[PDB]
Formats: C-alpha cells, sequence, structure tokens
RNA sequence: UUUGCUCCACACAAUAUAGAUGGAUACGAAUAAGGCGUCCUUGUGGCGUCGCUGAACCAUAGCAGGCUAGCAACGGUGCACUUGGCGGAAAGGCCUUGGGUGCUUGCUGGCGAAUUGCAAUGUCAUUUUGCGUGGGGAUAAAUCAUUUGUAUACGACUUAGAUGUACAACGGGGUAUUGUAAGCAGUAGAGUAGCCUUGGUUACGAUCUGCUGAGAUUAAGCCUUUGUUGUCUGAUUUGU
RNA sequence: GUGAACAGCCUCUAGUUGAUAGAAUAAUGUAGAUAAGGGAAGUCGGCAAAAUAGAUCCGUAACUUCGGGAUAAGGAUUGGCUCUAAGGGUCGACGAUCAACUU
RNA sequence: CGUGGAGGUCAGUGACGAAGCCUAGACCGUAAGGUCGGGUCGAACGGCCUCUAGUGCAGAUCUUGGUGGUAGUAGCAAAUAUUCAAAUGAGAACUUUGAAGACUGAAGUGGGGAAAGGUUCCACGUCAACAGCAGUUGGACGUGGGUUAGUCGAUCCUAAGA
RNA sequence: GAAAUUGUUGAAAGGGAAGGGCAUUUGAUCAGA
C-alpha cells in the first residue's frame, strides 16, 4: 500500500447513483468514482481523467452508465508539500461491454 | 364550551412516552408465575425476527362459517437456534422489590458472548472473565460457595443466556445475553439446573411446543421523528388550511396555561418495546430437519426458507418457531418469545392446529414457484441452463 | 505513561465538620391486660411478685488519669492473635474456643503534680485529600476517525474492522422485474418500379418468423458465494 | 423541424453556463404528482383538482331581435407502411417536357 | 450639599505633577456629599466670605451618539447544471485555457438603438474596502488611452402649442 | 480615555431567576491604639 501499481477495476455505479437526484447523478458519479479510488489505493489524492469526465458524462448529467471499467493508477507525486506523497490516477479502460470483469493487475504500466 | 361532537380520543395514553426504547432487546418484564411442582424449564427463549410466510390449514371451530374449511392465514418465522446457558443470577425479595444477590457464571465463555461485554472487539485485549474462569480451579471451590449462597437465598432463580448469532445470517457476530427466569421450584435445583447447563445449549423445542400461546416482546421498527398525523391518528385538516394540515388545529384550551401530555405531539414514532401476547405457535421446526416446510399434505421436501432466501434476513438453517399472524419488530431484529402469563381456554388457544402447506415462494416479487423443481417443471429447458 | 494504578502500615501536611464530649442499653404481643419467678396434671393452669415511668441499669476514683511496693481472688476489662458457628431486609454485625499480654479502684501503701499565676473549648473527636517512606497485588478499556442500517434532523442507536468459518470491491449463481435484445437469415410480407433463362431475379417495403421466455436490470436497506483483487496499529482520553 | 401558427418542444448562428456551496433525505412546509371502492356524502359555496380538448365525418334542441344560439347537446375516426385516383405550367384532340402541395 | 461663571481673600495647590479618570482600600457627615491613600495622567485648579445662573435627571413611545441579549440565530432555497484537467497564484467551487455536459431556441440569455446614465468603453497595474460565500476576477481600486463626418443627426421647417 | 458592552486571568457562589434588609459564621482585606 505504499509502492505504485496499476489495476483495472469494474465500478458498479448504477447502486452508487440509486435514488440520486438527477441534476447530481454526473457529479454524484465523479465524487463516488473518487471515493472507489480511495478506498481500494488508500489514497486521499485521487485525479480523474478528462477522458474519464467525459465516458462518464457522455450521456449527460443523469444517463451515467451503469458499470464503468476504470484504470486506477496509485503513482507517486513530489511536489512543494508531501502531502500525501502517493496518488491514485483513474482512466477510463475503452471496453466494449463493462460487465463480467474482475479486478485485474496491469503490472506492466 | 364543549366539544360539540364527542369523539374517542386518538392514541393510547398507557404507551406514553413514545420515545425510543433504551436497548434494541427489549425487556421481559414479568415472567410467568412459578408452578413449583412443575419441572425445572425455561420461561422465555431468545430468536431471531426472519419474515413472515403465509400457510392454509383446517379451521377447527364448531359454529364458525367456516368450521372444518381451509383457511389462509399469515405467520411470523422466528429464527431461534439453541441458547446457550452461561451463566446463573439469585434474586431475594426485599421490601425495595427484587434484588440480585450474586451471578455465578459458566469457566468457559464462547467469543460470541464475549463479544457482547466490548464496544472495541477488535483492538481489544480480550481479557474478560480471564481472571474468573481461575475461580474454577481445582474443585471450584469459590463458584460451589457462591451457588450455595443462591441456593440459601434468592427465592427467584434466572439463568444467564446468549444467543448463537454465529449461527444466523445475520452480520452482528455479537450474540445478544438475556436473563431468563427457571419455572420449576426447588429453588436449590433450579441452581442444580442451570449449573447442570452451563456452557451447554437448550433447544427451543424444549421450551416452547406446537399450538402453545406464547407472547413476543420486541423493539418495534423505527420511523424517526413523525408527525401528528401519522404518530397518533388525527384528523388531517382541510385543504385551506394555512401553515400546513398534517397538524392538531387546538393543542390546547386557553386554561390551563399549558400544552397538556394528552395532547397529539409530533415526535419520535417506532422503535418502542411492546409486548404483544396470544401468539399461537403453529409450527416448532427443526434446523437438521429437511422438509421443514413440508406438511403431511404436502410432503413437498423443501425447507422453510422462500426461494431466494427470506428477503433482508437469509436462510433458515436453525429451529425455528412459527406464530399465528405478526409480532413486533422487523427483520434480522432479536425477539424475545415468553410463555403465556394466564391459562388461555377460549377455543382459539387449546386449538391444534395441523398445517397443510407452507408458502415457499419468494417474497423479493410476485413469487409463482415453491421450489426450483417445480419452477423447471413449469418453465422447461432455458438457454442458460436448466 | 516523562516511573503509572490499587490496598495496607507509619510519618508529615492540608481539608472541612447541620455539630461526639461515659453507653442508641435489641423479645413479641396485649392494653376491659401484661412482665418476671416458681410449681404441676404444661394450660386461655395454680401460686407469688412487679409496675404507679429511664429520677432506671451499666459505667463511673488514679499527671485527660503518671511511676512503683504489696494483700486478696482466678474474677472484671482492653489489645493483637486464635477455634467455630450464626446473621442477606441495607447481611458488614452478633456469639463463641484457647493461650498470650497490659490495666485493675476488690483491699493496704510510697513517690509525683505547683507558676495555665483568680476563669478564658484551653485544643484529647472524625471527614476527605495530598505527599514521602516500606510491604502486598494486577498489567485494560472507552471515545474520535473508518464501517454497518435492524437507527437516525444533528446528537444518539445498532453493527464490523490488528490475519480470519474476517471484511470490502468486482465476478458467478439464485431470486425478482420486464417481455423476446443486437446481429444474421428467411419459399413471410400489402405491394410498387426494372431485367429475362417469363419462374425467377433487382431496388424499396410498416411489419412477420427463427436463433430467443431471449436480451436488459437485479441492492442501492434481496439471498448466497470452493473465484479475482485488495484492506486490517491512525488520533484522543480515562485510575478507586 | 414538428405543427394552422411569431403557440409549446428540439436544434443551427450568436451568447451564457451567472445566481454562496458541501453532506444527508426527519417532521411541518412550498411546488409538482398518483391513488383501490364510493363519487361532493366535504364545504357557506365543487374552493382546489379532475374530467373535456386538435383535426375529419355525422348530428345538433328550446328560444330568437331570424343575425344567432352552435364547437349546442350527442357520436365515430385518427399511427405506420405500400399503393390508387383527382386536382397543373410550358412548348407544337393529342404528343413532348417540367413542377408543387392538397383532398 | 453639589455645578458653570464673578468680586475679595488664603502673598492657597501645582510639571518634585493641576484637572480628569479607575480604585468589594481608609476616614468624616443622618444625607445631599466631603477628605485621604494607590494607579493612570498631563497644565491647570481649589478652601473660605460674598455675587450670579442656560446650576443637580431614571424615566418624558424624551434628543444625539454609542452598545447589548436575541445570535453565530432567522437566514443567504424563483430564473433546469454543472463536471474533469492544466495554467496562474501564498491561497482556486467561483480567474484563464482546453475538454465535456447544458440552456437562451431568432416575440433569444443574439446583434443594434431611443430616453436615461456619464467613462461604466479599452489597456496596464492591482485586491484595504464593495461584488450579503469566495476571489488571483470585475461595471471595484490606481494610472493612462479612446469618441475623427459637406453626405449620420442636431442645426432648417412647421404641428398641438409657447 | 468614563460607562454601556467584551476577552483573558484571579476569587467566589449557583436544585425552576437575580438583586435587597436585620443578624452573625467563615474566607479575604484594612484603619485606629
Ligand atoms: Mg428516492
Ligand atoms: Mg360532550
Ligand atoms: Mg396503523
Ligand atoms: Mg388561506
Ligand atoms: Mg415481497
Ligand atoms: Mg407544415
Ligand atoms: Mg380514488
Ligand atoms: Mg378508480
Ligand atoms: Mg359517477
Ligand atoms: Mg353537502
Ligand atoms: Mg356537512
Ligand atoms: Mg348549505
Ligand atoms: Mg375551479
Ligand atoms: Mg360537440
Ligand atoms: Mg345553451
Ligand atoms: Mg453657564
Ligand atoms: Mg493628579
Ligand atoms: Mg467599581
Ligand atoms: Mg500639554
Ligand atoms: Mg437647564
Ligand atoms: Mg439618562
Ligand atoms: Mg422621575
Ligand atoms: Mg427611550
Ligand atoms: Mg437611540
Ligand atoms: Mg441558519
Ligand atoms: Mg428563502
Ligand atoms: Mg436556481
Ligand atoms: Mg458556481
Ligand atoms: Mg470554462
Ligand atoms: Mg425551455
Ligand atoms: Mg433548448
Ligand atoms: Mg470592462
Ligand atoms: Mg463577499
Ligand atoms: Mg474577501
Ligand atoms: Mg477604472
Ligand atoms: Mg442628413
Ligand atoms: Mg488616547
Ligand atoms: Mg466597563
Ligand atoms: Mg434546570
Amino acid at each position: 500500500l505504499k509502492d505504485v501499481v496499476t489495476r483495472e477495476y469494474t465500478i458498479n455505479l448504477h447502486k452508487r447513483l440509486h435514488g440520486v437526484s438527477f441534476k447530481k447523478r454526473a457529479p454524484r458519479a465523479v465524487k463516488e468514482i473518487k471515493k472507489f479510488a480511495k478506498l481500494h489505493m488508500g489514497t486521499d489524492d485521487v485525479r480523474l481523467a478528462p477522458e474519464l469526465n467525459q465516458a462518464i458524462w457522455k450521456r449527460g448529467v443523469k444517463g451515467v452508465e451503469y458499470r464503468l471499467r476504470l484504470r486506477i493508477s496509485r503513482k507517486r507525486n513530489e511536489e512543494e508539500d508531501a502531502k500525501n506523497p502517493l496518488f491514485s490516477y483513474v482512466e477510463p479502460v475503452l471496453v466494449a461491454s463493462a460487465k463480467g470483469l474482475q479486478t485485474v493487475v496491469v503490472e506492466e504500466d | 364550551s364543549h366539544r360539540k361532537y364527542e369523539a374517542p380520543r386518538h392514541g393510547h395514553l398507557g404507551f406514553l412516552p413514545r420515545k425510543r426504547a433504551a436497548s434494541i432487546r427489549a425487556r421481559v418484564k414479568a415472567f410467568p408465575k412459578d408452578d413449583r411442582s412443575k419441572p425445572v424449564a425455561l420461561t422465555s427463549f431468545l430468536g431471531y425476527k426472519a419474515g413472515m410466510t403465509t400457510i392454509v390449514r383446517d379451521l377447527d371451530r364448531p359454529g364458525s362459517k367456516f368450521h372444518k374449511r381451509e383457511v389462509v392465514e399469515a405467520v411470523t418465522v422466528v429464527d431461534t437456534p439453541p441458547v446457550v446457558v452461561v451463566g446463573v443470577v439469585g434474586y431475594v425479595e426485599t421490601p425495595r422489590g427484587l434484588r440480585s444477590l450474586t451471578t455465578v457464571w459458566a469457566e468457559h465463555l464462547s467469543d460470541e458472548v464475549k463479544r457482547r461485554f466490548y464496544k472495541n472487539w477488535y483492538k481489544s485485549k480480550k481479557k474478560a472473565f480471564t481472571k474468573y474462569s481461575a475461580k474454577y480451579a481445582q474443585d471450584g471451590a469459590g463458584i460451589e460457595r457462591e451457588l450455595a449462597r443462591i441456593k440459601k437465598y434468592a427465592s427467584v432463580v434466572r439463568v444467564l443466556v446468549h444467543t448463537q448469532i454465529r449461527k444466523t445470517p445475520l452480520a452482528q457476530k455479537k450474540a445478544h445475553l438475556a436473563e431468563i427466569q427457571l419455572n420449576g421450584g426447588s429453588i436449590s435445583e433450579k441452581v442444580d439446573w442451570a449449573r447442570e447447563h452451563f456452557e451447554k445449549t437448550v433447544a427451543v423445542d424444549s421450551v416452547f411446543e406446537q399450538n402453545e400461546m406464547i407472547d413476543a416482546i420486541a423493539v418495534t421498527k423505527g420511523h424517526g421523528f413523525e408527525g401528528v398525523t401519522h404518530r397518533w391518528g388525527t384528523k388531517k385538516l382541510p385543504r385551506k388550511t394555512h401553515r400546513g394540515l398534517r397538524k392538531v388545529a387546538c393543542i390546547g384550551a386557553w386554561h390551563p396555561a399549558h400544552v397538556m401530555w394528552s395532547v397529539a405531539r409530533a415526535g419520535q414514532r417506532g422503535y418502542h418495546s411492546r409486548t404483544s401476547i396470544n401468539h399461537k405457535i403453529y409450527r416448532v421446526g427443526k434446523g437438521d430437519d429437511e422438509a421443514n416446510g413440508a406438511t403431511s399434505f404436502d410432503r413437498t421436501k423443501k425447507t422453510i426458507t422462500p426461494m431466494g432466501g427470506f428477503v433482508h434476513y437469509g436462510e433458515i438453517k436453525n429451529d425455528f418457531i412459527m406464530v399465528k399472524g405478526c409480532i413486533p419488530g422487523n427483520r434480522k431484529r432479536i425477539v424475545t418469545l415468553r410463555k403465556s402469563l394466564y391459562t388461555n381456554t377460549s377455543r382459539k388457544a387449546l386449538e391444534e392446529v395441523s398445517l397443510k402447506w407452507i408458502d415457499t415462494a419468494s417474497k423479493f416479487g410476485k413469487g409463482r414457484f415453491q421450489t426450483p423443481a417445480e419452477k423447471h417443471a413449469f418453465m422447461g429447458t432455458l438457454k442458460k441452463d436448466l
């Protein structure tokens, strides 16, 4: 939990957005994805790829996909302050279907 | 001036205050009157409300329009694995009421009941009862001395029992510990029964029998803060009402210059302790008994568990008590079932019920099939499987 | 735990006192009846006696009670032990065994006291706390934070979490909802418009049929899990 | 574009993305809705809400100032697709060619 | 008894500290009040005999000014809606850029004008105050630049009228 | 550089107001001889 690692996960955005107000569904999905990455990688500093934001907002504010396949990379950052020297960076995986996929270690990048 | 039209008051003033119960396990405030000629037996049992189903039975009620005819009745299933006896408490009578004189615990206590003494179990050193267990060092002289005190005193004897919550599908993992009065006299042999049952389980079939009328003591389902309209059943104000209509219009006369306790006010609804009486046991089902939900007329080898499991509860793998009707509390909640405090002979009690069929269709929807085999027989072969 | 906690003994400090200044000295019941003693044939018995208040009983003499010499008798009393029993209504007290030891004013002596100056409470009790010196004993939790939803406005409540029948995220299965997905194919299709091997073929064609009770969703407060991946010592506080 | 339409709804050019925010989802509210069976029994009073609604065809009473009432009342139909028919211009009874919708 | 001012007097007090103010510190008077000590302070002031008055406050929904409890409370909820990354910066929900999602939907949230405003236009610097959160941004603050006519208007004509 | 009002420190008290009168206890403080 103290080194760099990249894994691909499926997030069930449907059950996290269940009953959420329509005007808040996509922002809530963004926050739920940040919470998901924090839970899995132990990093408070979660950064979302703009392509991932595009994938979240692809079908409008309330048309968030039920499942999103994400690549999360826990990488180390060096800046003015340490401030959680490890951070997670989340990307979309761009698969045809986000169903029936398990968590996998990418192990190469 | 007078009310100008009579109506009964809204709500029952004997169930005040409508506050949250102090504990999730409702207290047994009265045990059955002791009959000291009977054998020593428990007067109550601890279980977990699993859910409701429906049954069909032949009504035996001469003079009724439905005598010797089939009736469909709602029933509640309480999962009741055997409870483990881990202690005995002695109660002496005093001019100031009953008073516990001493409690004698079992030598070994399982982690299930040990968790009950810990707010943070995972990070504790689990020291509970570690020095007490040494009272059983060679001959248990201190334990025998305390039991002798209980025999020499303590006109009322209660055992400490705890649930085997690990046998339920609940995630709680922390057992419920309660005092159950021992009826069946000779306080000496009450204590002897408790000591001989130390660390041993007591099955629900040794306490309750088929057709017996029992009482359910449980904390009702909580609903948070509630307005007067649903909390008390007061009349909704007309549509024209400014400042809201889900209210009580007059909360009091000018004098007394105070809101009176008897006026309906908005507040907490539910999560109250309730002791509802006269629920007939329709089944005393056994956990190891496959075809639990089967009857002498059905014979379908099926358990009491509805298809897909009890909604929000899980599967019944232990002994269960099926009572007629409904009982206070929601699914997964600890409920204490106690013997009736009086002898009911109204021909509603003393009726011997024989179940003809037990619904095991899914409660997760409009269930159509009792068993997966019946679903296969009706539907034929599907593409995925079957 | 910048040597922590508790108990005991002692010393020293504080701290106050709803108010010590010989002893709260134990049947029960009745009162137009009883207590005590005694006797017998043991009773709702006989006999005697008592009350008319505790104005009693016990205790009570000694530099706030010293130091010593005896006599008499194995008594009284305190102390610390010790044998055992009884007492649970708030028992925390009552009774009892044995020896040791101090006093004894039961009786007879010797020594001392003064000047606190003619009185000044003239300080003698117990309530907690702290500290130091020795001895004895033990070696946890709670809360915040995270989590659960049997709970909930917020507090609160109910759960879980230091290596496991653990938990979580996915995945699988069950359950349930809807109603037959996309794609492909078709001697299906009301037909219209072209071509010729005039029994076919080309273009368009709502829709229909088969793969297909398929496809999609399914806990967000459904059930379950021989799978995959990961998580599991951060903060604060609490002592008789 | 739909549509009779400068209606409502969606879009192009142009412009804006400005209203203090975050977390939960109690009561009571404000606004929007649904509701078994009954159908104004509520209430001063059908207040509020619901029901009706466009277009085509049929049919339309009392009364009347003969103009109306009248959309009286009361009924039927409406999608998609493939066709059919009718309704024209120009050039020299027809031929050639061109063209747009309405029924 | 006390206050502002006046005549006389104590050759009164005082920068070695007047007046004022603070002071569960002391003294005197039944009291109005008077006196003293200590602290603060800095330029005038007092006792007595008289004179004089714009001379004594708890109030008047008194006047002016200042300040509370309420109270970190009511609330900052109409106009569909924001999100991701980068840059800048001490600091970014609000600035800029890019990407995305939306809206006004031509009777516009578009492009110009009349009345009115008067520099709000634009650039640079810049955030103490204002923008009822914020702010690096602004119709803010500071410094400057900018409005070019024979043909567009006024000017000329007459209208109701003056 | 007053008061209202406020912060900190110190002291004290506080079972549904507070404040006051007579009297004394206790604590603090102090004049006179
Ligand atoms: Mg909802
Ligand atoms: Mg009446
Ligand atoms: Mg009800
Ligand atoms: Mg009104
Ligand atoms: Mg159901
Ligand atoms: Mg048109
Ligand atoms: Mg209805
Ligand atoms: Mg209906
Ligand atoms: Mg009707
Ligand atoms: Mg009516
Ligand atoms: Mg009526
Ligand atoms: Mg009427
Ligand atoms: Mg109306
Ligand atoms: Mg009509
Ligand atoms: Mg009419
Ligand atoms: Mg003057
Ligand atoms: Mg001075
Ligand atoms: Mg003062
Ligand atoms: Mg000066
Ligand atoms: Mg005046
Ligand atoms: Mg005044
Ligand atoms: Mg006055
Ligand atoms: Mg005033
Ligand atoms: Mg004022
Ligand atoms: Mg507020
Ligand atoms: Mg508002
Ligand atoms: Mg708005
Ligand atoms: Mg904003
Ligand atoms: Mg932008
Ligand atoms: Mg609109
Ligand atoms: Mg639009
Ligand atoms: Mg500008
Ligand atoms: Mg502001
Ligand atoms: Mg600011
Ligand atoms: Mg400027
Ligand atoms: Mg001109
Ligand atoms: Mg100054
Ligand atoms: Mg002040
Ligand atoms: Mg109070």
